[PDB]
């Protein structure tokens, strides 16, 4: 309900223009169709460009009808196009995450298809170091940063889960 | 035998030197650091301070 | 008359108005100088050490 | 820093109602420089050539810039200040001279 693509857009052109840096836009488990508004919303106000090199914007998606490794790479695929400009550009990137638990839930999938045991509630028994090896990337070194905004689903209104 | 060349026959490891540079520079100072500084001072404000 | 009394007791302690005005003067141009010459020897030494840095 | 004793509420009982935030604004200033002056040493700690002439490959850049440090003149403050308030202290001490004269 609230406006929450408007601000996404808008910490985007805010840090584009303010600072010099780019962003990146990860879909680790994307409805396709919000996708799409999305994809079509960033055009119309401006983000993306589609017919000149003035895109503030690289979009990586995985969706919901692909196998539980993509979902868990895709994220990385994103942190990867961002570490990009961030050490050979030195800029300050935006990196977003347009749902991290659906991260968790697909590594989950992955350990499970592996064969391993599950942990409490059912999750991974790598879930923390599996967050950890990718969160430890997004930080600020001696050449630029990478900030990372990441969209929280609760499950169960448990903030212990 | 690189005295001749500064960094041993590279033409690289310089694109990211001069950033790198730059970063140090930008924020050890933001002026001709090379150079010595001449000083502009300022000093206090006053005011009435006798019985009005 | 004790109130005349007390009044010229008040009267009399009357000069610390007068030296508060003094001392804030002297601290504060004191806190100038020393912040002054703290300014030049930080920044001087920040460009010979940038110097060493690079 | 030769600085005078002082007593607080003894600086506001002489103190006349027109003017008490002026008063004990003078008071927080006073209390800004005491905390502030007790903060800092008194003299910068002056800096050793022999870790900055063995560093510094430049041709002599420590010699000539530490010279023009110790070749520096800093602009010392003058108080332009006390003598007015010290006058008007003569003159007020003569007004309530002759008041309590009357009285």
């Amino acid at each position: 309900g609230v406006g929450k693509t408007v601000l996404i857009m808008e910490l985007i052109n805010n840090v584009a223009k303010a600072h010099g840096g780019y962003s990146v836009f990860a879909g680790v488990g994307e409805r396709t169709r919000e996708g799409n508004d999305l994809y079509h919303e960033m055009i119309e106000s401006g983000v993306i460009n589609l017919k000149d090199a003035t895109s503030k914007v690289a979009l990586v998606y995985g969706q919901m009808n692909e196998p539980p490794g993509a979902r868990a790479r895709v994220a990385l695929t994103g942190l990867t196009v961002a570490e990009y400009f961030r050490d050979q550009e030195g800029q300050d990137v935006l990196l977003f995450i347009d749902n991290i638990f659906r991260f968790t839930q697909a590594g989950s999938e992955v350990s499970a298809l592996l064969g391993r045991i599950p942990s409490a509630v059912g999750y991974q028994p790598t879930l923390a170091t599996d967050m950890g090896t990718m969160q430890e990337r997004i930080t600020t070194t001696k050449k630029g940063s990478i900030t990372s905004v990441q969209a929280i689903y609760v499950p169960a209104d448990d903030l212990t889960d | 035998q690189t005295s001749g060349g500064p960094v041993d026959a590279s033409s690289e490891y310089q694109q990211e030197l001069e950033r790198e540079l730059f970063k140090l520079k930008q924020m050890f100072g933001n002026a001709d650091m090379n150079t010595f500084p001449t000083f502009k001072f300022e000093d206090p404000k006053f005011e009435v301070i006798e019985k009005p | 008359i004790d109130t005349e009394k007390s009044q010229q007791a008040l009267v009399q302690k009357r000069h610390y108005l007068f030296d508060v005005q003094r001392n804030n003067i002297a601290m504060a141009l004191e806190v100038t100088y020393r912040e002054r010459l703290y300014r030049v020897y930080k920044e001087v030494k920040n460009r010979l050490d940038y110097h060493i840095s690079v | 820093l030769a600085l005078k004793t002082i007593d607080w509420v003894a600086f506001a009982e002489i103190i006349p109602q027109n003017q008490k935030a002026i008063a004990s604004s003078l008071k927080s200033w006073n209390e800004t420089l005491t905390s502030r002056l007790a903060a800092l040493p008194e003299n910068p700690p002056a800096i050793d050539w022999a870790y900055y002439k063995a560093n510094v490959a430049k041709a002599g850049l420590v010699d000539d810039f530490e010279k023009k440090f110790n070749a520096l003149k800093v602009p010392v403050p003058e108080d332009k200040y006390t003598a007015q308030v010290d006058a008007e202290e003569k003159e007020d001490v003569k007004s309530c001279a002759e008041w309590v004269s009357l009285s």
